[PDB]
């Protein structure tokens, strides 16, 4: 599976980094690292695929980088609407897909 | 960009007075086009589609025999006849059987015998023929825009081979083909098995030693030469029995060594063959080729990448203002004296400030430096190219020789500009290839090396004739070693 | 049978690999070598015949190779 | 495949007819003659080669026959 | 991609040209071959001599 912290909290307007760790077959060997945002009660939406690049219609606040077997997500300028479930997904070597354990983002009042 | 990563990448340089260049496209391969003041384009043949297939004949590969019959005659009374003997669903054979008093006949000697059995076929393979005008060719036209449906798909038909693709921001590209000369389906048949299909020569398909039906037959009783699938036995010359041979689908698979597998499950999908097409680039433009510099900084998001063809692919991100603006990209030396490389992705442009852009370049052999942006904050990279000019030239000459070998006369049209030398070479190699095909048709490769050895020895031991013979021999040896089958 | 008449060398090969390309490239050589190993007497006789019939070493070897190849 | 290595002439033949006696004696003659009639250019080239390497008529004919036999068999 | 070849029973039949047909569906039965024998006709006598 994919290992990542259960919950990450930070002050609004700050810069925080969250990391997703897998193994060599899925994360450390491939660039199929994508991040999805899950709103409570709403369908998941991709915020980042191919961490070196970013999707269309997504603000440049989200930035992703991969260091070895660990893929990191960095958000600059935390805001209220960023409080949502974030998932890290990787297409493993065996042709299947693996997902992270789910992360809850908390913004201090 | 779609051609980045494929080992079958080819480059064509320069244009004629009419801005027309002959190019050739193959399935699984693609080519990259660029000129002095033209955008860089990628051309790829992805799909060949035949809409209307016609069944030529059906070859039976498993059969079952029932209603076996036998009739005997005393010696010196001719051979017996049965009413199923005319009924050509029943395969029949006449043999000779010992007859005597113990056999219920008053004479001794060679007695006639005949046996017939109903020929029923369980499953069979179909040979489909398609007229050349029923072919569809799919071409993707993706420019080196640097973007991370990117290209444009166009369709080529033999009856309407004149088409153009409207590229967003590049204007219009005119690409006219000539599929009549690519592959001659007039002598080709699409053999189809239970779930796999092969594209084989029609003449080789007709003379297969199997029972067959006319392509329009439906009832299944018009089988020709069923004797190739059944056998008769006279172990002791006293009674003949007929048994069926086994399934020939494995034997057929072994018989398709040099055949090319195609797809006929969801239509006549062909991923084989070539396509010689005429390219016209009169009306191509560059996206925003008038914008100014990007005076801001840059940062690499994905570092240097080396392909199999000596080029580099870079994705970079802009953070300055003035977008859209031109990307300062150039291959300089350490002390910044002389230009060393050229840009495959001509005119790199930043469409949107936060949108990453992919850039391509061809550094020279040795130390190479990539210049991004302008002072302050200019980026300089330090990639080194592994190889040499002589190595590149020799790899180029093997690639050209093998392409000539595998395309025949059409290989001169890969990068022809209409020159007289190109036409002379095309005609000479066309007549030479016609002689070669009329000479070495249907021969194995090892036999080709044997023949090449023979003529090389003859030329060595026998002077204009000697040099001509050794050249022919070495060409034949190269063809034999390079051919797959 | 059909296996004796493969669809090989008919001038239709292109860049994509054929059906039995890799496996069928050397299968004939393998079966010939196995037959040579398992039938040495015929090979010796063919060598003797090639030695006797020809007039120069080249055609000695050529006749030897041809006789060896045809026999299987 | 197995069809390229038939159990032919291995010294086990008996008085009883074998599995493919009649036409098994001849699928050679038929397939080589069909190959000859379908690819005459190779036969011609083999003829010039036999005329070239062969010094006496007997060895010329021998080389020609062996080449013509190899041409379908080698395939 | 890996694909299985076809049925080799027909190829086997085309490979068994020189083999001899024998029946062993119900017990191994053979109808070919030779048998050298030494015949001793010592004790034979003409019927009705």
């Amino acid at each position: 599976a994919l290992t990542q912290p259960a919950s990450v909290s930070g002050s609004p307007g700050q810069s925080i980094t969250i990391s997703c760790t897998g193994t060599s077959s899925d994360v450390g060997g491939f660039n199929y690292v994508s991040w999805f945002q899950q709103h409570p009660g709403k369908a998941p939406k991709l915020m980042l695929y191919d961490v070196t690049s970013r999707p269309s219609g997504v603000s440049s606040r989200f930035s992703g980088s991969k260091s070895g077997n660990t893929a990191s997500l960095t958000i600059s300028g935390l805001q209220a609407e960023d409080e949502a479930d974030y998932y890290c997904s990787s297409h493993t070597s065996r042709g299947t897909w693996v997902f992270g354990g789910g992360t809850k983002l908390t913004v201090l009042a | 960009m779609r051609c980045i990563g494929i080992s079958n990448r080819d480059f064509v340089e320069g244009v004629s007075g009419g801005s027309w260049v002959d190019i050739v496209l193959e399935h699984g391969s693609c080519v990259t086009t660029m000129a002095k003041n033209k955008p860089t384009l990628d051309f790829e043949l992805i799909k060949t589609e035949a809409k209307q297939p016609a069944t030529l004949r059906k070859y039976c590969i498993e059969a079952k025999l029932t209603n076996t019959t036998t009739d005997s005659r005393c010696p010196t009374q001719g051979e017996p006849s049965l009413n199923e003997e005319q009924d050509k669903r029943f395969v029949c054979k006449h043999s000779m059987v010992d007859r005597g008093w113990g056999n219920g006949c008053g004479l001794f000697g060679k007695g006639g015998i005949v046996t017939c059995a109903m020929f029923t076929c369980k499953k069979n393979m179909k040979g489909k023929v398609v007229q050349p005008e029923n072919l569809e060719y799919t071409i993707v036209i993706t420019p080196h825009s640097g973007e991370e449906k990117h290209g444009k798909e166009i369709k080529i038909t033999p009856q309407s081979s004149i088409t153009e693709a409207e590229l967003t921001g590049y204007g219009t590209v005119t690409m006219e083909c000539s599929p009549r000369t690519g592959l001659d389906f007039n002598e080709m048949v699409l053999l189809q098995m239970e779930n796999k299909a092969w594209l084989v020569h029609r003449q080789w398909f007709l003379d297969l030693p199997l029972p067959w039906l006319p392509g329009a037959d439906t009832q299944g009783s018009n089988w020709i030469q069923k004797e190739t699938l059944v056998t008769f036995k006279n172990p002791h010359a006293k009674k003949q029995d007929v048994v069926v041979l086994g399934s020939q689908e494995g034997a057929m698979h072994t018989a398709l060594t040099g055949a090319t597998e195609i797809q006929m499950s969801s239509g006549n999908l062909l991923f084989t063959g070539h396509l010689k097409c005429r390219l016209r680039m009169d009306k191509l433009q560059l996206k925003g080729m008038s914008y100014s510099m990007c005076t801001g900084k840059f940062k690499v998001v994905k570092e240097i990448a080396e392909t199999q063809h000596g080029t580099i692919v870079i994705r970079v991100q802009y953070e300055g203002d003035g977008s859209p603006c031109k990307i300062p990209f150039e291959i300089m030396d350490l002390e910044k004296r002389h230009v060393l490389g050229r840009l495959i992705t001509v005119n790199p442009i930043v469409t949107e400030k936060d949108s990453p852009v992919n850039i391509e370049a061809e550094p020279p052999f040795g130390d190479s430096y990539i210049i991004i942006g302008v002072e302050p904050g200019q980026l300089k990279l330090n990639w080194f190219k592994k190889g040499s000019s002589i190595g590149q030239m020799i790899e180029t000459t093997m690639r050209g020789a093998k392409r000539m070998a595998i395309l025949g006369d059409t290989a001169w049209d890969f990068g022809s500009l209409g020159g007289v030398f190109t036409s002379i070479g095309k005609a000479l190699h066309q007549v030479f290839g016609a002689i070669y095909g009329a000479a070495f048709s249907g021969v194995s490769w090892t036999m080709k090396i044997l023949i090449g050895v023979i003529i090389t020895w003859i030329g060595m031991n026998s002077t204009s004739l000697s040099v001509s013979l050794v050249l022919v021999g070495v060409v034949t040896l190269y063809l034999g070693v390079m051919v797959q089958a | 049978s059909v296996a004796l008449v493969p669809h090989v060398g008919m001038g239709l090969e292109t860049r994509t690999e054929t059906w039995m390309s890799s496996e069928g490239a050397w299968k004939h050589a393998q079966r010939i070598e196995t037959w040579i190993l398992r039938h040495p007497g015929f090979t010796i006789m063919a060598a003797i015949l090639a030695y006797t019939i020809g007039t120069t070493h080249f055609q000695r070897a050529l006749i030897f190779i041809l006789l060896t190849a045809v026999a299987p």
